[PDB]
């Protein structure tokens, strides 16, 4: 059931953002939690260690996500100057 | 879209996570021999499968690691 | 026979449902702050034009099912048509309330014909192989087949037209047909 | 985030401007010719 | 492209085809107009049509006798 | 087709070689039979084309 | 006629209302990924709506038009 | 009318024209023109390898055709018992 | 073989900060996936619906390989346009067969061949293509639902780094920000769609969960229902990916951003890949008997795409100013047809999408090589637009207007008809190549009674032809706005080039001018190929045809 709720503030907290960029890559952050936290808890219920196994190569390519649009950030920010999603 | 997808979202979900959600369910738990003669810990027990049985997961997953290691830096590099 | 008037509501409640969720969307997209009731102050004309729409498609589209007491294509084209009408309305012009009661009632009307396979088209459930072979290799009907269907004459005079002429002018003209004997002898 | 240009209406606005397609009133154009005397 | 004969282009004549060229832009949907587009396009197709489905077979000369009678419906 | 052939039937294979308890795996002796069989069936339908191929020489 | 209605209730007719309609549509690119995250959402949660409660497919093209005919209405 | 191997040959004839058309360079240069018989030759290898592999496709259509006449035939068999 | 030509290329990228070396390392990555198609072409000697690889996590089809094969020889054929200079002075005088293998010319070239522009100075360019290549190969053949989220996201990210590798562009740089965040919302569906799958079925193999479909199948206590809603969420965050209507509205802004030989690679390869790992998930999940489960099939996301996609394709377009931005809505009104293939599920329509997909690709690819080419050839031309003064981004995106195509045909008149046969066979004009690829689609559609889209997809594809004619109404009916540069040709500014022999002796020496360049041959070369098989298709049709066939045969069969 939490995994419900996790998943909810993460997709608003993408969707309905007018902060920043940086908190979009975070909101990713948390549906991805959420998603692997279900994997988690059904594992258990299923004596089954592939979907530990599952949750942890989730783990490695949310990392490496979250380097890619941190380092895509950075491109973009050189050259704009700000990362701040902005309404008129 | 609070109430639709939390709503359409909820049958998605199995028996075992809906669960603990006044004649409630009781959990019973007994103990085995056979299956516990050299219990594993669980990083020990993905370890016996993480590096045979699954080894393109990991294949796989190093190539990701790679080609963010080496992009993240094209992107950002100081030019030399 | 189906009422009307129960179905009619739950067409605008799915079809206006939609409709507070654009609104919502819309509502969330205004630059300047308004407030979180505005939902029903200026997207209210969203909704409401919305569930107006499914109301009058699914009430009209009920209710010509009971006048004639048969289920076919035909029904969800009054329906459509009524659906447009209703939509031009909203424009205030009559050029608009026919447009769109033209453009809805034969797209709805087409795709009942046509049973638009968005939902799955029909399973033939027999041998597709001898369907194609049976229609491919059928090369002479029974000419009843034809004469029923598309009549006697207009060229198709077939053994035993002329004396079913007679009979026929007979009934409808009562004249007994006996043309001249064009010649002296005999 | 990209320049008014590439995703603007206004520049499609120029490229195909409302003024391309005639809706003159009746008091102008009665005939329903280009207004023509 | 090749140069033509001299012509004495009256201004008029050539701002009436113009106008001819370019009146399509300017058709409204206006009350008298819908009823000379609905008797010419509906009506009297429709007219002319009906009467050909009620006269189909109808009528046939072909070695028709004394005694014979043109009418064969 | 309706009938799904598993692309790895090697699966019937899977499972732990550890902390067994006995009486836990289904006997697949039926299973192995079938596969036996459409391995013997291919290689023998093999070997009789291949044989007309040199009575045709 | 042919110089009236058939070019009316025809090419230039289509031709005119075209343009705007395609106009409109091209206004819902904005460029900002707040919006196009928005509008899969939209979509998201709309093709839930029709599997899930198993609606008429006569809504879903009723709901299609009915989209195309507010987006050829201004703003 | 078509020859498989006649047609990748003027085939590749076509390429060399159609290229120097699109490089605006002039077609039949005394001095260029080993690429009209080199493109030409690529073409007629290109046409051989076609050849061989519409055999190919020939007898697995064959078989194939076979093996669905057996199949209906093998099916209607067991329906008349 | 693809690993191994990035590891190896790696570790000479990783010791090299020669941008000098960007040209030679394109050339090598062409040679390595030469040898991964001589691999695929020696793994096609089997028949079968597949056989499972590593421990079931992989398998192997003849679709397989040859979609692998084709997405190789894209890849060379896209790869060509950073392993060769794009202008090459040509003379008379070095033009034969022992000219070319045993003599040497000399000249100033730096400016003329552009050595230092930005498609010729990125050092791991070749290297993240290879990795894109590398998650769409695995993507074809994973046969589980881990498998699938590792490959989907190996090719997502390297798409995203093509995006941004141009770092000094800032419309690069949005391009890319904009493509990886609404992709990673992308893929959050994508892993939302599997792990309900896993959790409801407890197994991790599409080959189980195909079994647990087919069972379930029959004409009280576990319905299948998680199997058409878990697929349905995970075939959105792929129609995204492919860029269906209505998650289409980031690739026009971002197709737009990016620079155009990167376009080319992002915009087809990620295409051909989804749509054969689609088509035969939509394949083994079809139930043959219907039911309450046929009801809710994810499949119907499918149809709701091609038909939004169709319309809003055709009908969006119409008012796109911007070349790139066409390009797009344009892929937009093709892939509602590849969809509305893939949706009905049946020999004829499996035959008609393997088919559109092959030749649209191959037909996309050469709109793009032609865009391309008309830009660099513009390089003796010289132009007074206020409007081509005011673009942006001008080195990575030559032409970005339609306008600025204006009269092309009495600039370069047969790459105009080159275009022009590319165009109309997007229209679907016979004889063409486009043509039949059409008519197979609708065919299919007709026989299996989705007639109500095949009366939508002609309707759409006359309001599509719209914009079409558009283009080819600028290229030939109006006048040139580019005259040639006058400096460059002016009879009294020449440059000197000299011919060597084998052995660093002068020959002769030659005073050129501005009309001794052109394109360089690796372009003329690919973009009259592709011309000639849309023109010529009716007479080379059998092999390319009968190779389908057989592949939906085997798909279909036992
Ligand atoms: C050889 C060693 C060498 O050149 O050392 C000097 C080398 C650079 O010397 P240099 O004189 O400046 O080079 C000038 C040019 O860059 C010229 O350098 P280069 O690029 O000609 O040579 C560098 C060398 C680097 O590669 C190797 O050393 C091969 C291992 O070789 C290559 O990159 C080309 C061969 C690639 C083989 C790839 C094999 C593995 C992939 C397939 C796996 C299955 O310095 C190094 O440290 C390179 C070796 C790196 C070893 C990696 C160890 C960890 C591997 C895991
Ligand atoms: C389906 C249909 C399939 C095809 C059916 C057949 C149709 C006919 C195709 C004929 C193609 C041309 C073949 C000959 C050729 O390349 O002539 C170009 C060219 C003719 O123009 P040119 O202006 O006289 O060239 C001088 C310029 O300076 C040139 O300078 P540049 O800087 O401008 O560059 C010159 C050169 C620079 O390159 C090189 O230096 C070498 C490049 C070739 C390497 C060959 C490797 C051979 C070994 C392979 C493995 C066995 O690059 C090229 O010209 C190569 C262009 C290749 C374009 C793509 C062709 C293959 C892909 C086809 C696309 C299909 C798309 C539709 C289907 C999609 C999938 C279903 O001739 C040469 O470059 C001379 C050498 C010819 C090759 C070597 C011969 C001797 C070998 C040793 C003994
Ligand atoms: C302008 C139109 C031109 C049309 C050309 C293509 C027409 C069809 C070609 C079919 C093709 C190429 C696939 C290329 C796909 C490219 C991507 C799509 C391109 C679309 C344009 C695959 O042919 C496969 O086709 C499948 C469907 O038909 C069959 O199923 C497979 O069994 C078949 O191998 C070639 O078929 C043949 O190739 C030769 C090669 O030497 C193979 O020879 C063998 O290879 C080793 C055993 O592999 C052997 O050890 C080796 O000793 C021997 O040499 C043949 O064995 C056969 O494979
Ligand atoms: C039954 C229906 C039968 C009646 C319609 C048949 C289709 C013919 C439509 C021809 C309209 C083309 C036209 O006049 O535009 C030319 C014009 C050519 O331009 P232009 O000459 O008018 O303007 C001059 C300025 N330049 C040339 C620079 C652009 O094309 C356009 O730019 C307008 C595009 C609008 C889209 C047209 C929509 C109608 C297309 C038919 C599909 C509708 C469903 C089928
Ligand atoms: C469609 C085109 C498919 C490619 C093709 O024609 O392959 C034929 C063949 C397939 O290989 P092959 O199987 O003919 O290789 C030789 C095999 N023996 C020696 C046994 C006969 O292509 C080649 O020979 C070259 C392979 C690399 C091609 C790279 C792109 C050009
Ligand atoms: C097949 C269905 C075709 C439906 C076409 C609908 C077109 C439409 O949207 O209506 C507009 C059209 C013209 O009406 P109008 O908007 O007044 O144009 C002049 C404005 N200055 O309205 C019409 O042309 C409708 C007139 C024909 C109605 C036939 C019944
Ligand atoms: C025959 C059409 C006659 C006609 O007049 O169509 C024009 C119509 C409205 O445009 P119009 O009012 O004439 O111009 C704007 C004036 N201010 O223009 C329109 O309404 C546009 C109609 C195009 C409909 C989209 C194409 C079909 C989409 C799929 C149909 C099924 C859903
Ligand atoms: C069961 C149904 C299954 C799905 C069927 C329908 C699928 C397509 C619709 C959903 C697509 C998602 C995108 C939604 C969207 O674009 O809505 C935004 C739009 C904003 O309108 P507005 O605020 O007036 O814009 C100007 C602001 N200055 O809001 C609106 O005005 C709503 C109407 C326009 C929607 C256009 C959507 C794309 C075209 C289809």
């Amino acid at each position: 059931n939490i995994t419900l709720i996790l998943f909810l503030i993460g997709i608003l907290g993408f969707v309905l953002n007018r902060k920043n960029i940086i908190l979009m890559l975070i909101s990713i952050e948390i549906m991805l939690l959420s998603i692997t936290f279900l994997i988690l808890l059904s594992s258990l219920n299923m004596d089954d260690i592939i979907g530990q196994t599952y949750a942890i190569y989730i783990i490695v390519v949310a990392g490496a996500e979250s380097a890619i649009g941190l380092g895509i950030l950075v491109a973009f920010y050189r050259l704009r100057g700000s990362i701040a999603i902005e309404y008129k | 879209v609070g109430i639709i997808i939390s709503s359409f979202l909820f049958k998605m979900l199995p028996y075992g996570v809906i669960i603990s959600n006044k004649n409630d369910l009781f959990f019973i738990t007994s103990k085995i021999w056979d299956g516990a003669l050299a219990e594993n810990n669980h990083i020990s027990s993905i370890g016996n499968i993480m590096y045979t049985n699954y080894n393109v997961w990991l294949i796989l997953a190093s190539f990701i690691l790679l080609l963010a290691m080496v992009g993240a830096i094209v992107i950002t590099i100081k030019p030399r | 026979p189906k009422d009307a008037v129960h179905l009619g509501l739950k067409g605008a409640a799915v079809v206006g449902g939609i409709g507070l969720l654009f609104a919502a969307v819309r509502t969330s997209l205004a630059r300047k702050n308004v407030g979180p009731w505005a939902i029903f102050t200026r997207n209210g004309k969203l909704a409401a034009t919305f569930a107006a729409v499914g109301g009058a498609y699914d009430f009209t589209r009920a209710a010509a099912a009971n006048l004639r007491e048969k289920e076919d294509w035909v029904n969800n084209g009054i329906g459509g048509l009524f659906a447009g009408a209703t939509m031009g309305l909203t424009t205030g012009r009559i050029p608009r309330v026919l447009g769109f009661a033209a453009l809805t009632g034969v797209v709805l009307a087409t795709a009942e014909y046509a049973g638009s396979g968005l939902r799955g088209v029909f399973k033939r459930d027999v041998d597709e192989y001898e369907r194609k072979e049976f229609l491919r290799k059928n090369r002479r009907r029974p000419i009843e087949e034809t004469l029923a269907e598309i009549g006697e004459g207009r060229g198709i005079k077939p053994p035993g037209y002329y004396e079913r002429r007679a009979q026929r002018l007979k009934e409808k003209y009562g004249v007994d047909i006996n043309p001249v004997c064009a010649d002296p002898d005999q | 985030f990209l320049p008014e240009a590439m995703v603007g209406r206004s520049k499609i606005d120029e490229k195909y401007p409302d003024s391309d397609y005639p809706t003159l009133t009746d008091k102008e154009d009665p005939d329903m010719n280009g207004g023509y005397i | 492209g090749l140069q033509h004969y001299k012509i004495a282009m009256d201004p008029a004549l050539v701002r009436l085809g113009s106008m001819i060229s370019n009146r399509y832009k300017y058709f409204r949907w206006t009350k008298r107009t819908a009823l000379v587009s609905f008797m010419y396009v509906v009506v009297v197709p429709s007219t002319i049509g009906y009467l050909a489905y009620k006269t189909d077979g109808l009528w046939d000369l072909r070695a028709k006798r004394r005694g014979d009678l043109i009418s064969e419906r | 087709s309706r009938h799904i052939e598993l692309k790895y039937p090697e699966v019937f294979s899977h499972g732990s070689p550890f902390n067994v308890p006995a009486g836990f795996y289904p006997n697949l002796d039926h299973v192995i039979e079938h596969y036996r069989k459409q391995h013997l069936e291919e290689e023998e339908r093999k070997a009789k084309k291949l044989a007309a191929a040199a009575a045709a020489a | 006629l042919d110089k009236g209605s058939i070019e009316l209730f025809g090419p230039y007719g289509l031709e005119r209302g075209l343009v705007k309609l395609s106009k409109n549509i091209s206004s819902l690119s904005t460029s900002h990924v707040t919006t196009y995250a928005l509008y899969i959402l939209v979509g998201f949660i709309l093709y839930l709506i029709y599997n899930n409660l198993l609606l008429d497919y006569s809504y879903l093209l009723l709901i299609i038009i009915l989209l195309l005919l507010l987006m050829m209405i201004g703003e | 009318m078509v020859n498989r191997i006649l047609f990748w040959t003027g085939f590749g004839l076509a390429v060399r024209f159609w290229q120097l058309g699109i490089e605006m360079r002039p077609f039949f240069n005394r001095k260029s023109l080993w690429a009209y018989p080199l493109f030409g030759g690529v073409g007629a290898s290109f046409g051989y390898w076609l050849q061989s592999i519409d055999e190919k496709q020939t007898k697995m259509l064959e078989e194939r055709k076979q093996a669905i006449l057996e199949k209906r035939a093998r099916r209607a068999q067991r329906q008349a018992e | 073989m693809i690993m191994i030509s990035i590891l190896s290329l790696l570790l000479s990228t990783s010791v090299t900060l020669r941008r000098d070396m960007s040209i030679l390392f394109n050339r090598i990555s062409i040679i390595a996936l030469a040898y991964c198609i001589l691999h695929d072409t020696m793994s096609l000697s089997f028949i079968s619906k597949g056989i499972g690889l590593h421990g079931g996590l992989l398998h192997i089809t003849n679709l397989t390989q040859i979609f692998h094969i084709f997405i190789f020889i894209i890849s060379i054929l896209i790869l060509q346009l950073t392993s060769f200079y794009p202008r090459k002075v040509w003379i008379p005088e070095y033009s034969s067969l022992k000219d070319i293998f045993f003599n040497k010319i000399l000249y100033y070239r730096t400016k003329i061949i552009n050595k230092m522009g930005e498609h010729m100075k990125i050092i791991e360019y070749p290297l993240i293509l290879l990795f894109v290549i590398s998650g769409a190969v695995f993507l074809i053949s994973t046969n589980d639902l881990v498998s699938i989220f590792l490959s989907i996201e190996l090719q997502s990210y390297g798409l995203y780094l093509l995006s941004t590798i141009y770092r000094n562009s800032e419309l690069s740089t949005t391009g890319g920000l904009i493509y990886f965040l609404l992709g990673g919302l992308s893929s959050c569906f994508i892993l939302l769609g599997t792990s309900l799958l896993y959790v409801n079925s407890g197994t991790t193999s599409l080959d189980g969960l195909y079994i647990l479909n087919s069972i379930s199948d029959v004409n009280s206590w576990y319905k299948p229902y998680y199997l058409n809603f878990s697929l349905l969420i995970f075939s959105i965050g792929f129609l995204f990916k492919v860029s269906a209507a209505p998650f289409h509205f980031w690739s026009p802004d971002v197709y737009d951003a990016i620079p155009t030989i990167v376009t080319t690679f992002v915009a087809i390869i990620a295409k051909i890949s989804i749509f054969i790992f689609l088509l035969e998930l939509v394949y083994y999940t079809n139930s043959n008997a219907n039911s309450y489960l046929s009801e809710f099939s994810w499949t119907y996301a499918l149809l709701i795409s091609s038909l939004l996609s169709l319309i809003i394709g055709t009908v969006v377009g119409l008012t796109q100013f911007r070349i790139k931005r066409l390009l797009a809505y344009s892929t937009i009104s093709h892939v509602g047809f590849i969809l509305l293939a893939l949706s009905v599920s049946s020999i004829e329509s499996t035959q008609a999408f393997i088919f559109y997909l092959i030749q649209y690709s191959i037909s996309n690819l050469n709109a793009f090589f032609i865009l391309i080419t008309i830009g660099f050839s513009l390089y003796g031309y010289v132009t007074n637009n206020k409007e081509y003064k005011s673009l942006l981004d001008k080195n990575n995106s030559p032409i970005q207007l339609i306008s600025q195509l204006k009269g092309y045909f009495y600039i370069n008149p047969l790459l105009s008809l080159s275009l022009a046969i590319t165009i109309f066979s997007f229209v679907g004009v016979p004889p063409l190549v486009g043509f039949f690829a059409k008519q197979m689609v609708l065919s299919a559609a007709l026989d299996n009674g989705y007639i109500f889209l095949s009366l939508i997809a002609i309707i759409t594809s006359v309001i599509g032809a719209v914009y079409y004619l558009n283009v080819i109404k600028e290229i030939f009916f109006y006048s040139p706005e580019h005259e040639v540069n006058p400096v460059l040709n002016e009879s009294d500014s020449n440059f000197s080039l000299r011919i060597l022999n084998e052995k660093n002796v002068l020959i002769r020496s030659v005073l050129l001018k501005g009309r001794n360049i052109f394109i360089s041959s690796p372009f003329s070369i690919t973009i009259s190929i592709i011309t000639n098989v849309i023109l010529l298709f009716i007479f080379m049709n059998k092999e390319w045809l009968s190779m389908g066939t057989i592949l939906v045969q085997i798909l279909f069969s036992a």
